[PDB]
């Protein structure tokens, strides 16, 4: 007698937010730079020119 | 289409004398000509890395 709300009444709520499954980037993008001492070269030259 | 028209010519005898004119009339003679017209198209498609190349 505690007045309980219908079974297909109850509200159910879903996020709008989602998770993102991990993966391992290896660390490449900390080691990408521009400086002589950089493990990995970024050439963006290309950028504005043309040519492949 | 469009159509255009031309008018021949009358290439008849002439009704010489007293003769009678009604009824003996002469058939004038028309032709026509018919221009269909129609859609021409022609395109050139180009990628994007043919294009930076």
């Amino acid at each position: 007698a505690d007045t309980t709300p219908a079974t297909g009444l109850v509200v159910q709520q879903w996020e709008d937010k989602f998770f993102q499954e991990y993966l391992h980037d290896g660390g490449f993008k900390a080691l990408m730079g521009t400086d002589e001492n950089a493990v990995i070269q970024v050439k963006e030259d290309l950028s504005k020119k043309a040519g492949d | 289409s469009i159509t255009i028209a031309l008018v021949n010519r009358l290439n008849n005898a002439a009704v010489t004398g007293a003769s009678t004119l009604e009824g003996n009339e002469e058939d004038m003679t028309s032709r026509s000509l018919r221009i269909y017209v129609d859609k021409r198209r022609n395109a050139v498609r180009i990628a994007e890395i043919s294009e930076q190349r």
